[PDB]
């Protein structure tokens, strides 16, 4: 059980330097007269569910909105519970 | 590992692909037997840049020696081939 | 005694009635029931001896030794088989013969009571195994190799045998019974230093000590393998058994005459463990390891203590299996190979995986593992030296770490990396070989859980 | 089942073996299994002797 | 002597590790660390807080080992950082165990690196002891947290840097059951061991304020 | 800390010295000089095997902490009044340290003010 | 590895292998694809502004320079691939690199197992013993007097023929054959 | 043992449901739990028992006479 | 400009800062040709032996052969007493010797003087 | 052995040796399990004066933090029953001079 | 247990606390050694039982041997080789006994040591004297003899001690 | 008796018989891993006995 299952390439025409840092690159470029052969072989890292980012804090508070959901209930039930 | 075993129709899908990104070579003009300097009048340096994006793709180093008289896709292919050790 | 030393004189009729393909089997098969029954001398007493008689007597020294000879005889004759194929009746039955008078003039010079006696026997311990190196040994260096080995030998024993007799004349008696009985001690005189240098200098040479050890790499490297075998695991044990026997008379005087020993032991044992980070042959280096080894059992003799003499005796047991099992490993090489260069054949634990495994074994028990009675030995004489003088702990540490690194060289070099490419005649192992290496090591691993046995008299 | 095999083959029979080696072969001999005394606090009883360890003395408590 | 030698290998560990490029030589070197960090604790007679410290730092250093070789399975056997980009979301559980590994490595409240760390933190700060041992030790804090944001920043927040032939996968039982009893050990365990064993210190009840933040702070 | 810079950058003969600590007399500010009270006594404080580093003046809450953490073994958090009592009083151990260091300090500073103020009146 | 080595390095592969270099390294400074896209084509433009020049002697001036340039700029830890025999695997398969000739030592307890296979190897070996008498005066013939200039070899030139010093070649171990 | 993923070739990879809420149920009991020993230990953080002032404590106590006596 | 390099004996001159592979001349060219081609001869040698179906054994090197001769055997021949190894001699197998001696009598006198004056301490040293 | 070509095809490719060339006298010395003499990135001479700089930098440090220690505003720890006289070492038959705590 | 002297191996009382529950919780510790007692103490008491009532079917004795005293090596002649070997003999069997008599004293130390826990340094005052009296009077006996020691040598120390110990007294009194 | 030393003992006991078996038929097939990992889980369990007594 192995995977032999024919995938296919995607359309290499689908990648365009638009809307991407590499966009950026080739305007400075284009300031000095040059330009940037490569650039839509890199496309693909800005293109399709990698084209979202996450901040450091972001990522440190990856669960704490349902986290702190939790506590709030966790923290009424015991006012609750313990006046009584 | 969990690695698919690579062919050699593969090799050569993913070595037009990487060429056909490009810019610099028309993707009507290139074939498998098109040549860089003379096919598709490109450079020396433009050589070297295409086998390091050969080496980024297939996650391995092509030798100086070895590289630096790979001028078609199709002896690209044959050396991807050679080295990884596909059968068909 | 005589029922040990009986059926070794058997062993010589019984060897040349034999039928032309039954040599090696009956040999083998007589000299393990010689062993079976020399196992019984290990029933010692904490009191004098088992005096049998007035010839002959056994004592928890000697009872370890001659068990260790009476065993090593048929791991000779296994390893002697191979390369004594193609080689006529008459001379293999000459090649046994050799082997059966070195059993019977060890067994007999460990049991003898009498110093002339031992004297003489410890002589003849010198011409079977001179005939083995020179005849049989493959090389032209042979020949030089024996005259160093007798020489040096013989320079070391002629002065002792005139301080024996001069003994004799001066106490009445060279039996050691009344010599420990009688003792008296040894006044600070130039002819007492003298008569002390003469007893001390023919054990010296055989142990051998560092800068008197040059006939050791020659005659090792040269000499067949079961050559290798005796001389590695039991003739250079009969300078440290003599010692040991000897001391008894000298002392005051070792308490400063054993200065200049203890130094060239306890420097020495450094270079030749440096010797052998750079050495190109696999016997030579093994040589040179024994001889780092028995530096450390001249400095343990030297210090007469208990826990010294105790480390003594084990490290002498355990060098003796595991320098053996060695030079067997390098043999079973050097018959595939041909070379005995460590850096021809490579990567064989790729090819023979078992293999592999006893040279690890071996490599671990020469590295003085615990709780292996090369590690009991070693730490014994460390702690006797360390309360002799605690700096000497430094010289000691050293060679630890030594001696680890040039065993996991040779681990390392002979059997990982990439196999050798046009080296394409290494055959699967044999069975004799893997039984040779497993009747080595099963015997230590043994001892290890009744270390009392070969901890000496002291104990 | 094969955890049950696996209990009764690799835990069961060790610690009978282990067991019955200790407690009678090895506390045959004196101070081979030595305890560390249990610690004494006032207010305890002995199931030995049967004496009341006495209290403390009552100091003055607050906060 | 010990209190010297724990202080200055702490330090030294931290500093190499803070420009490391290899995951496995970045972890290595915190592991280097916190052992200086439990010889300083040795050094100020503290024996069973090294002990503890032994303790928590087992559980979450080898669930950190095994988030970096489940990165490093996943990427082809790559372990440069360099060649790791965007995995925050293309696999999600071993971000969050490293998440919470890191923040168990650098003492964050209540966790099992908090029962530990903090407790040393504050007893090197109240000692008699060298002025520059201390010094260090809390440099190698502020390294310590340094390092851990390395490791996050340059394995899970950018764009992928990886080749294109994305053979990510998380969806193994047996590496998800492995990390998950580690990870649930790394959140409790420190509160847990804590709470269940007996007191063999006296306590340091009483402290400037901002001495009992220092910790925290340099984090 | 403060106390390291005055000592280290200011006047060292100006401030304690914590290993020669204390240089004074106890009797030499107010001669009342009450005794501190030792609740556990040592035949407890032997049987309890606290430590030789736990045996202080605060050992009577340290046994009934561990009492209650014997007695309620399965709840390992059912006793946490005594916890407090017993780190309230090293807490009022450690104040009366720190009001010893600062006792000693301010004898320093006055010793030296006499010192002063006596050799003022001999140079005049 | 493949290709043999010539005498020397011409002036031309001197300077494309500083080119690939220099990439390499600057590449592992910047990290980031979109810095390391910029940077490059700036190396690019640094390195053909001197493309058409003609005279040798300035043209070595240039190219000793830049390789002091870089090695004063070189990243202490550059990227390596991780068979690269600088990598974290270089020779990681290395010890499941068995030779063929070993099959011959099997038991033939153990060739009763895989009968195909080794009668694969036994045509294999027959066609080996016939090729090698005729590749070894090929070899004898269509070499220059007084030696191999050279360490490259010839193809076959005859129809049934085979490629002189094949076997070692044809019949490599594998890349990773456990 | 587990399910077959495909690879994507130059596309984000596949994922399962089951690991993406297995991560955030184990983030989420992280912060939980130290949002909840945060409300019930704060003095493991902040301290319990404030810390004197030194140089506040009155001469009375300190037994220091008025510079005049002994 | 930029700082030097400067090479050492465990950190050697890279190849690409060595100017004599920029100063060539048609006799650096001819010998590199030469070694070259006294390569390719060997290593033709070398694969015709290791090639050949008929041949079961390990292939005999000259060179390897005459390294461990060289290492072992040519060494005392070609000695020759000279300052240089009179000196080197006595000093490396006389020097430690005589230190050692120097620093194991001195720790056994000192020894000695304190076990004779009674202030040592020897309590529970039963085992020597 | 170390900087021998990896991408040469060597006849011994871990040693990087051919067959028939000659042999370095001290070829055991360089086997790329031991010292190799590779060219690094920083000068030897830089290297160790920054390593003996930072290692003594070190040492004078801990010394001076030695005689400049760091500690707490407090009197030393107390203890009841003459500084645990009887717990501690013991000799309960010479009746030590008694130490007594003061209470503030 | 019988097989050994109590007053050899001596022990204290061995007070233990009794359990007093303070919370309605069932500790797992008791339900965990009552499911040991059932699952492990039994059978192996009652493979005991069946191998001593086998044992009791067979019942033998060993002796343990007694030694006569000889004379000594203070009362053999210079050159009579009986009397020496005699005397040797019993000197050796002295020194193994009085060897393990410093064993008996070490183990009593070390399970004062375990036993008495975080108060051993003033709990175990009488073992630590015991030993080193016992240690003093040991290596008075035997040290520096050597690895070749032997009666006379310990006669020749004890006389120099002897010796050295009148002259001091000597001196002493003449002061 | 006191099953605390009992309990500590076959911990280290029972964490060597795979070690022992490592010659037997289950060490030349495919379940081998899967029986030492059984072995250290049990093992854990056990140990964890004396630590609550301990506790
Ligand atoms: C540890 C507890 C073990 C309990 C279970 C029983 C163990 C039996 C051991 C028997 C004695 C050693 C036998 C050596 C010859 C092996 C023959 C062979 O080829 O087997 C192939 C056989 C089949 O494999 P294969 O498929 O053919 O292998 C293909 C390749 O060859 C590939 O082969 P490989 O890669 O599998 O190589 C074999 C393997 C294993 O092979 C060996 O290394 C054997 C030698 C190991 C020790 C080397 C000497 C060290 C000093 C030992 C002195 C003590 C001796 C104790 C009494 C021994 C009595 C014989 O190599 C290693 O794993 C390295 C071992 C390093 C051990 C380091 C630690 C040693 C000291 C441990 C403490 C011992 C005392 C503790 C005291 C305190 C607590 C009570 O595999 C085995 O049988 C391996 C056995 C497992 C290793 C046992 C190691 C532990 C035992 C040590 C000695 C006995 C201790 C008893 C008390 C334990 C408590
Ligand atoms: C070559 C590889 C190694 C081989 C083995 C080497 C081991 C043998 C070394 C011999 C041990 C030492 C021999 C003598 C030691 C006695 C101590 C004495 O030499 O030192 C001083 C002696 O002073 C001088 O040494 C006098 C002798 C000087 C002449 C001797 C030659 C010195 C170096 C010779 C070395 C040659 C060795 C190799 C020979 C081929 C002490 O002063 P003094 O209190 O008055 O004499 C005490 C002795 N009494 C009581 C009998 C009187
Ligand atoms: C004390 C040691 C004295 C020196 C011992 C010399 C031993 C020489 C023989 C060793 C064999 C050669 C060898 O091992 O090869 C060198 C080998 C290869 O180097 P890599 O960097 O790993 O290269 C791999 C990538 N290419 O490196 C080594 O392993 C050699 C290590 C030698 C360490 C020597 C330095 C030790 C100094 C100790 C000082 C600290 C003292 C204690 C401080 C603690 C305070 C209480
Ligand atoms: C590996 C090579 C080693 C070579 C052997 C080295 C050992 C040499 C030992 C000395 C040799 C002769 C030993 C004498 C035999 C002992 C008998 C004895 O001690 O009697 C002495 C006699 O002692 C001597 O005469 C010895 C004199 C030496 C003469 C021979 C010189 C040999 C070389 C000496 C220097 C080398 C010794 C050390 C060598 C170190 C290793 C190279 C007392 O004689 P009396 O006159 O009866 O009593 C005195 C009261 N009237
Ligand atoms: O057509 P091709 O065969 O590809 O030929 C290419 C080219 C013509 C450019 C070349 O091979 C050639 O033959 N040039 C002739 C003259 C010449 O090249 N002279 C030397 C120029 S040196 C140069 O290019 C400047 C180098 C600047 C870069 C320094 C690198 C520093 C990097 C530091 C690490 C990041």
């Amino acid at each position: 059980e192995h995977g032999h299952s024919k995938m296919e390439l995607p359309d290499y025409k689908q990648w365009k330097i638009e809307g991407t840092p590499l966009e950026t690159v080739q305007e400075k470029l284009a300031a000095r007269g040059l330009r940037d052969p490569w650039g839509r072989n890199e496309a693909w890292r800005y293109s399709g569910g990698f084209a979202n980012n996450v901040s450091f804090v972001g990522a440190l508070l990856k669960g704490f909105k349902w986290g702190f959901a939790a506590f709030v209930v966790a923290v009424g039930a015991e006012y609750y519970l313990e006046s009584q | 590992s969990d690695a698919p075993p690579l062919t050699l129709e593969a090799i050569k899908d993913r070595v037009l692909y990487v060429l056909k990104l490009y810019d610099k070579i028309d993707p009507e003009k290139l074939s498998v037997n098109s040549h860089f300097m003379k096919d598709l009048g490109l450079d020396s340096l433009d050589q070297v840049e295409i086998i390091m994006a050969m080496e980024d793709e297939f996650g391995f180093e092509i030798p100086d020696i070895d590289a630096e008289k790979l001028m078609c896709p199709q002896e690209i292919v044959d050396y991807i081939a050679d080295k990884k050790d596909v059968y068909e | 005694m005589l029922k040990i030393i009986i059926p070794t004189t058997m062993l010589l009729p019984m060897t040349w009635m034999s039928k032309h393909n039954m040599i090696w089997i009956n040999a083998t098969v007589h000299s393990l029931l010689i062993s079976l029954i020399s196992l019984s001398l290990l029933n010692q007493l904490g009191e004098n001896s088992l005096n049998f008689s007035l010839t002959f007597f056994s004592d928890s020294l000697s009872a370890p030794l001659l068990v260790l000879t009476t065993w090593l005889l048929p791991l000779m004759l296994m390893a002697s088989q191979s390369h004594l194929s193609k080689e006529t009746t008459t001379r293999k039955k000459l090649y046994i013969t050799m082997l059966i008078l070195l059993q019977l003039f060890l067994i007999m010079t460990f049991t003898a009571t009498e110093l002339i006696l031992f004297y003489i026997l410890f002589e003849a311990t010198l011409v079977p195994t001179l005939i083995i190196i020179t005849r049989w040994g493959n090389q032209t260096e042979r020949l030089n190799a024996g005259l160093y080995f007798l020489f040096y030998t013989l320079a070391g024993s002629l002065p002792l045998l005139v301080a024996l007799v001069y003994i004799q004349n001066t106490t009445g008696s060279l039996n050691f019974l009344i010599i420990h009985y009688w003792s008296h001690p040894l006044s600070n005189s130039w002819s007492n230093i003298f008569m002390w240098l003469a007893c001390i200098m023919a054990f010296m040479v055989k142990m051998p000590l560092y800068g008197l050890h040059l006939w050791l790499p020659k005659a090792h490297v040269e000499a067949p393998i079961a050559g290798s075998m005796v001389l590695a695991a039991v003739l250079l044990k009969l300078g440290g058994y003599g010692m040991m026997r000897i001391t008894t008379i000298l002392n005051p005087l070792t308490n400063y005459m054993a200065y200049p020993f203890l130094m060239l032991s306890m420097w020495g044992m450094i270079m030749t463990s440096s010797i052998c980070l750079r050495q190109t042959d696999l016997k030579s280096l093994i040589a040179y390891s024994s001889v780092s080894h028995m530096a450390l059992v001249i400095v343990a003799i030297m210090i007469q203590t208990p826990w010294s003499f105790m480390g003594a005796t084990a490290l002498m047991i355990a060098h003796g299996l595991t320098s053996s099992m060695l030079f067997c490993l390098a043999n079973t090489n050097y018959e595939r190979v041909h070379s005995r260069t460590m850096i021809l054949a490579r990567g064989l634990q790729t090819l023979l995986p078992l293999m592999a495994t006893w040279w690890l074994v071996a490599s671990l028990t020469n590295l003085a593992l615990p709780p292996s009675i090369n590690l009991i030995g070693e730490l014994f004489i460390i702690t006797a030296s360390f309360s002799w003088s605690n700096i000497t702990i430094i010289l000691m540490g050293m060679n630890m770490m030594i001696t680890a690194l040039y065993s996991l060289y040779m681990l390392i070099t002979t059997q990982r990396g990439k196999y050798t490419h046009h080296i394409n005649n290494i055959k699967p192992s044999f069975t004799r070989e893997n039984a040779l290496m497993a009747l080595h090591i099963l015997p230590l691993l043994l001892l290890t859980l009744n270390p009392k046995m070969i901890l000496g008299p002291l104990y | 089942y094969r955890h049950s095999i696996f209990a009764v083959t690799h835990v069961l029979i060790p610690v009978w073996i282990i067991h019955y080696y200790l407690k009678y072969h090895v506390t045959a001999k004196p101070y081979t299994v030595v305890e560390r005394k249990p610690r004494i606090f006032p207010g305890d009883t002995i199931l030995e002797t049967g004496e009341v360890i006495p209290l403390m003395k009552e100091f003055p408590d607050q906060h | 002597m010990t209190l010297c030698l724990g202080a200055i290998t702490t330090l030294f560990t931290a500093l190499c590790a803070i420009t490391q490029n290899d995951i496995k030589k970045i972890v290595a070197f915190s592991t280097s660390s916190q052992l200086g960090l439990m010889m300083v604790t040795i050094g100020i007679n503290q024996p069973h807080l090294a002990f503890l410290h032994i303790c928590m730092h087992a559980f979450f250093k080898a669930m950190l080992f095994m988030c970096s070789g489940s990165i490093i399975h996943s990427l082809n056997d790559e372990q440069d950082i360099r060649k790791m980009g965007g995995l925050y979301k293309a696999m999600p559980f071993t971000t969050t165990a490293l998440i919470i590994g890191s923040l168990a490595l650098t003492g964050m409240p209540y966790l099992t690196g908090f029962y530990s760390k903090d407790l040393i933190i504050e007893a090197v700060n109240m000692s008699y002891t060298n002025a520059w041992a201390l010094l260090m030790t809390l440099i190698a804090t502020s390294l310590t947290a340094a390092y851990s944001t390395r490791i996050i920043f340059f394995a899970f927040l950018g764009k992928p840097r990886f080749p294109p032939l994305v053979l990510i996968n998380e969806n193994n039982p047996l590496l998800i059951n492995s990390i998950k009893r580690l990870l649930i050990g790394s959140i409790f365990a420190g509160f847990i061991i804590s709470n269940n064993i007996p007191p063999m210190t006296v306590p340091n009840t009483t402290m400037p304020l901002y001495m009992k933040m220092t910790a925290l702070i340099v984090t | 800390g403060a106390h390291l810079a005055r000592r280290y950058l200011g006047d060292a003969s100006k401030e304690p010295d914590p290993l020669r600590m204390p240089t004074f007399p106890p009797d030499y500010g107010f001669p009342e000089r009450k005794e501190r009270e030792m609740v556990a006594t040592q035949q407890e404080m032997n049987d309890a095997q606290l430590m030789l580093q736990q045996r202080d003046y605060c050992a009577h809450y340290l046994i009934q902490l561990l009492k209650c953490k014997r007695d309620s073994f399965p709840n390992f958090l059912a006793c946490k009044h005594e916890q407090h009592d017993w780190d309230y009083c090293e807490h009022l151990d450690y104040v009366k340290r720190m009001k010893e260091f600062e006792r000693e300090r301010r004898l320093l500073q006055r010793k030296k003010r006499r010192e002063q103020r006596e050799a003022e009146m001999a140079r005049g | 590895a493949f290709s043999a080595p010539a005498a020397y390095l011409t002036h031309q592969q001197k300077v494309l292998r500083l080119y690939k270099r220099a990439l390499r390294h600057l590449e592992s400074w910047c990290v980031h694809r979109d810095k390391y896209r910029y940077f490059a084509c700036l190396m690019r433009a640094r390195f053909d502004e001197h493309k058409n020049e003609k005279d040798m002697v300035k043209a070595t001036q240039l190219l000793r320079q830049a390789e002091e340039e870089f090695w004063y700029g070189q990243h202490p830890q550059p990227y390596i691939f991780p068979e690269s025999p600088g990598g974290t695997s270089y020779e990681r398969y290395e010890c499941y690199k068995v030779p063929e000739w070993c099959l011959d030592d099997w038991h033939p307890s153990e060739k009763a197992m895989y009968p195909d296979y080794f009668a694969k190897r036994e045509q294999w070996k027959r066609l080996r013993r016939e090729s090698w008498e005729r590749e070894v005066k090929q070899l004898q013939e269509e070499t220059p007097p007084g030696g191999p200039r050279t360490e490259a070899l010839p193809p076959a030139r005859k129809e049934g023929d085979l490629p002189p010093l094949w076997w070692h070649i044809v019949t490599r171990p594998r890349e990773r054959p456990m | 043992g587990g399910v077959h993923i495909e690879p994507r070739y130059r596309q984000f990879p596949q994922l399962t449901r089951s690991q993406l809420i297995q991560a955030e149920f184990f983030s989420a009991t992280m912060w939980f739990w130290i949002l909840w020993r945060f409300w019930h230990d704060s003095d493991a953080v902040l301290g319990h028992f404030p810390y004197p002032d030194p140089s506040q404590w009155t001469d009375e106590e300190l037994g220091i006479l008025p510079d005049d006596e002994d | 400009s930029f700082p030097k390099y400067k090479p050492s004996r465990l950190a050697t001159l890279p190849a690409t800062l060595d100017p004599a592979e920029y100063d060539i001349s048609p006799e650096t060219r001819k010998a590199q040709a030469e070694r070259l081609a006294i390569r390719s001869r060997l290593k033709r040698e070398y694969l015709l032996q290791y090639n050949d179906p008929n041949r079961l054994g390990v292939i005999e090197d000259p060179a390897l052969i005459r390294w461990t001769y060289a290492r072992s055997a040519n060494i005392y021949p070609n000695f020759r007493p000279t300052p240089k190894t009179s000196l080197l001699g006595a000093l490396f197998g006389i020097g430690p010797l005589f230190f050692w001696y120097y620093v194991f009598k001195t720790d056994r006198d000192k020894k000695e003087k304190l076990i004779q004056e009674g202030k040592l301490d020897q309590t529970f040293n039963i085992s020597y | 052995q170390q900087e021998r070509d990896p991408w040469y095809d060597w006849d011994h490719p871990d040693l990087r040796l051919n067959w028939g060339e000659p042999i370095h006298w001290d070829l055991d010395m360089y086997i790329r399990n031991r010292v190799d003499t590779s060219p690094t990135p920083v000068s030897w001479n830089t290297m160790c004066k920054h390593l003996f700089g930072f290692v003594a930098f070190m040492l004078f440090m801990f010394w001076v933090g030695e005689i400049y220690p760091s500690y707490q505003p407090v009197g030393p720890k107390q203890y009841p029953y003459n500084d645990l006289y009887l717990e501690r070492g013991g000799d309960p038959t010479k009746e030590p001079e008694p130490v007594v705590h003061y209470e503030i | 247990p019988d097989s050994w002297d109590k007053d050899v191996y001596p022990e204290p009382p061995r007070r233990t606390p009794a359990p007093a529950p303070q919370t309605s919780l069932p500790n797992p510790v008791t339900y965990l050694t009552k499911i040991f007692d059932l699952l492990v103490d039994r059978p192996v008491t009652l493979a005991r039982e069946f191998i001593e009532q086998q044992h009791a079917k067979n019942r033998y004795y060993y002796y343990h041997r007694e030694f006569r005293r000889v004379p000594d090596i203070t009362e053999c002649e210079e050159k009579d080789i009986l009397c020496m070997f005699e005397a040797e003999m019993q000197w050796r069997r002295d020194y193994k006994v009085d060897q393990e008599i410093v064993n008996i004293i070490q183990e009593r130390l070390k399970a004062c040591q375990q036993r008495e826990g975080e108060s051993y340094r003033q709990n175990c005052a009488k073992e630590l004297e015991q030993f080193t009296q016992v240690s003093k009077a040991f290596q008075d006996r035997y040290s520096d003899l050597g690895a070749h020691y032997s009666a006379r040598k310990c006669l020749a120390k004890q006389k120099q001690r002897m010796l050295a110990e009148r002259k001091a007294a000597k001196e002493a009194a003449a002061a | 008796m006191n099953p605390f030393a009992s309990l500590t003992l076959t911990t280290l006991t029972i964490l060597t018989i795979p070690i022992m078996m490592s010659n037997s038929n289950i060490y030349k097939t495919n379940l081998y891993p899967n029986y030492v990992k059984t072995t250290v889980s049990y093992a854990f369990t056990l140990s964890l006995v004396p630590l609550l007594m301990f506790m």
